[PDB]
RNA sequence: CCCCCCCGGCAGCAGCACUCGCCGAAUCCCGGGGCCGAGGGAGCGAGACCCGUCGCCGCGCUCUCCCCCCUCGGGGGGGCC
RNA sequence: GAGGCCACGCGCGCGUCCCCCGAAGAGGGGGACGGCGGAGCGAGCGCACGGGGUCGGCGGCGACGUCGGCU
RNA sequence: CCCCGCGGACGCUACGCCGCGACGAGUAGGAGGGCCGCUGCGGUGAGCCUUGAAGCCUAGGGCGCGGGCCCGGGUGGAGCCG
């Protein structure tokens, strides 16, 4: 037996849209690729910020 | 351009060869010269003591600064103090081990818990056994087996540790990087003492095996790995 | 395992072979001297007890 | 090119040589040994023969298949080791040396004690218990399977025939060519026989082995004999 | 028999005359029994084509020349400044 | 001056130290070390304690009696 | 400038495939997955079926950790399933 605790093991995160939509799933596969495949942390944050949902993706105003 | 890029790549390869061979060179000569800084102070201490015989006076020797603590108590019922001391010394299992500097914070900690280890003062054999045998690295928060130099250099290279001679070196003498290089290597999962113990339950001085036991930890991990 | 497996160690401490090289050829050395020197005291033994 | 050298490192420990890099080195003279600087045919061409067939053809070997299965097994990795049986050493204990009396403990040659010669290429030891002794020929037997007792003979300087091999002594078998199903028995020249090539052998090794036997007493009753547990006698407690 | 000698000498030496230790950078070699064999495209090279006998690591020989010891070209050694 | 070890082995020029004569203790002649200086390349066979097992080893037996099927 | 060879395994349902490391008790309770199961509806299988559907029986053969499922034999006689 091992002293260590298991509540906190599972990281609660989004790892793909819980949307069904086939063109933002097309468009999470090639920022998918373009996250791995570059260094751009750019990429990394566009993607996270793809898989989320609508109330974490507030709209944004023109002014 | 073929015979230009078939240039270039050999030129690579023969570049790469020849620093695989420097390095290696380098390995060669630094651990010649810890074999000769070791057999230097093994005999340093036989010459003290003997002057100060000859003087007829008493020669105490430098007090250990390298611990090998060994977890013996299992994981039911602990007090919450004594569960947070084992947790900082990264024994949260039974019969692990891990190397401790010495000093008066971490040999107030070893009281706390000492029921539950028996610790003492590793010497050089011990130290090569359990990083050879069972000496695996923390690369990127995962257990991996130090079958490679590379291992090492490229997670403590940049404090000059750079194969298993160095990370000896700098466990047995406590060196200015003892802490990173402690902690790179994951605390030792020891097997059951073969040949059983004593009495897990009481002090060795008592008959038993938690505690300070001064160098008989040699004889417990012989028996261990 | 190293310590157990030869090239495995020399492939983690390339100085072990020449220390374990160093080891074999001075334990050959001793064990010649003590066996010449056992069969020197027996010899000077024999020498003493039929010296006529 | 060169004529081959010896190793110029005498092994003393399996693995490690006597001699240093540096003793190779100068033992090697590699100071003056530098140096700096300085297929088979696909196709074949043949005349075709025939008027206004071209003048040759370019026809290659290995020509490309014709039928693929509809899947394949990848390539293994590889494991530097694992040599084949051929190229296996071949160890031999220390008990048994030429001329022991061996027992035997398996085979319908069971309890016999028999007479040691030689290892083969393969490991398994030739032995005759002359045949005029204890009915045991020319015969390959296996270490393993063998008891080395302490009693021996002076079988040096006594020839072995050369051709006495695996090869020798290996089965041999006749089915089943030209035969697919059977509805007529197959079971004839199942009664092996004994070549007259294994006769003389026999006959030339135990001229030569027999006397030396008859030389030390009641050593052929001994070999006549063969070996048995008593209820009393343990084979732990036995001195062979 | 015990102690001090004016002082010892020889051999051995934690003894292969089993009295009493701690050890191994001051540590190596060999052997036996048991359990196991997970993985499966490792080729910067020829532009691969018989199934990559491959990487890291440790070695040997040749692209130099003399000899030595056994076999009858083969095997085993000393090197060669 | 009648042994052991070295994971020491190209030249040229530069530096540092040592040696000789030193005719200003000038100027040349020699050794040792170098991490210094603009210029491409070793290949060819093997053995393997070398990124997890193979044998380019073998035997016996097989139809109305027996072989295998842990379910 | 490849060519005496015109040639060169598999893959990647990307909701897929592959690698490495650590871990695995559980009532009340919470969550996920279910190519677990029942009934009916929209699609789809140029699906199955009187040369035998459903149901039932079975010392028959199997698959899955499991919920369960597939196939053989019998009975049955008109519907059924992915
Ligand atoms: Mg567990
Ligand atoms: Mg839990
Ligand atoms: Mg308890
Ligand atoms: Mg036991
Ligand atoms: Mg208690
Ligand atoms: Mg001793
Ligand atoms: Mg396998
Ligand atoms: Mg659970």
């Amino acid at each position: 037996g091992v002293d260590i605790r298991h509540n906190k093991d599972r990281k609660v995160r989004r790892k793909e849209p819980k949307s069904q939509d086939i063109y933002l799933r097309l468009l999470v596969k090639l920022y998918r690729f373009l996250a791995r495949r570059t260094n751009s942390t750019f990429n990394q944050v566009v993607l996270k910020r793809l898989f989320m949902s609508r109330t974490n993706r507030p709209p944004l105003s023109l002014s | 351009n073929f015979a230009e890029l078939k240039i270039k790549r050999l030129r690579k390869k023969f570049a790469q060869k020849m620093l695989r061979k420097a390095r290696r060179k380098l390995i060669y000569e630094k651990a010649k010269h810890y074999h000769k800084e070791y057999r230097q102070m093994y005999r340093t201490e036989i010459r003290m003591a003997r002057m100060a015989r000859k003087a007829g006076n008493f020669y105490v020797p430098a007090e250990p600064k390298l611990a090998f603590v060994i977890r013996i108590r299992g994981i039911n019922g602990v007090s919450p103090k004594v569960r947070k001391v084992l947790q900082l010394l990264r024994l949260r299992q039974i019969f692990n081990g891990t190397f401790v500097k010495l000093n008066k914070a971490s040999i107030n900690m070893l009281r706390i818990v000492e029921p539950y280890i028996a610790w003492g003062y590793p010497n050089l054999k011990s130290v090569n056994e359990l990083i050879y045998k069972r000496g695996y690295g923390k690369i990127n928060k995962k257990r991996i087996a130090l079958t490679d130099n590379a291992l090492i250099a490229r997670s403590l290279g940049k404090y000059g540790i750079i194969c298993m001679e160095d990370l000896i070196h700098e466990i047995y003498t406590v060196g200015k990087r003892f802490k990173e290089a402690n902690n790179f290597l994951w605390p030792f999962k020891l097997s059951s003492p073969r040949g059983g113990m004593k009495k897990k339950t009481t002090h060795f001085v008592e008959g038993g095996d938690a505690g300070n036991r001064e160098d008989q930890i040699n004889r417990l991990i012989r028996r261990m790995n | 395992n190293p310590l157990k497996n030869l090239r495995i160690m020399l492939k983690l401490n390339p100085y072990a072979k020449t220390m374990r090289r160093n080891t074999i050829l001075r334990q050959a050395r001793n064990h010649k001297l003590r066996v010449d020197k056992a069969a020197a005291a027996a010899a000077a033994l024999q020498a003493k007890s039929d010296e006529k | 090119k060169g004529k081959p050298h010896c190793s110029r490192n005498p092994v003393l420990v399996r693995g490690i040589g006597r001699y240093s890099r540096s003793a190779m080195y100068s033992r090697k003279a590699m100071y003056k040994r530098k140096y700096s600087a300085a297929k088979v045919l696909a196709t074949v061409t043949k005349p075709v023969g025939g008027d206004k067939n071209g003048g040759t053809r370019v026809v290659k070997l290995r020509k490309m298949p014709r039928y693929y299965p509809t899947e394949d097994v990848p390539r293994k990795l590889l494991s530097h080791g694992k040599k084949p049986f051929s190229q296996h050493v071949r160890k031999l204990r220390a008990s048994i040396t030429p001329g022991t009396i061996l027992i035997i403990l398996t085979g319908r040659h069971r309890g016999k004690r028999v007479v040691f010669l030689k290892q083969l290429a393969s490991g398994l030891l030739l032995v005759t218990g002359p045949l005029v002794l204890n009915r045991v020929p020319l015969r390959r037997t296996h270490q393993k399977f063998v008891i080395a007792t302490s009693t021996k003979i002076d079988i040096s300087n006594v020839k072995i025939p050369k051709h006495l091999t695996d090869a020798y002594f290996k089965k041999k078998k006749l089915r089943k060519p030209r035969h697919q199903e059977g509805e007529i028995f197959d079971t004839e020249k199942e009664k092996y026989e004994i070549t007259e090539q294994r006769k003389i052998d026999q006959k030339a090794v135990d001229s030569q082995i027999l006397p030396k036997i008859k030389a030390i007493p009641q050593l052929q009753g001994y070999l006549r004999s063969v070996f048995a547990l008593t209820n009393g006698i343990y084979p732990h407690k036995l001195v062979f």
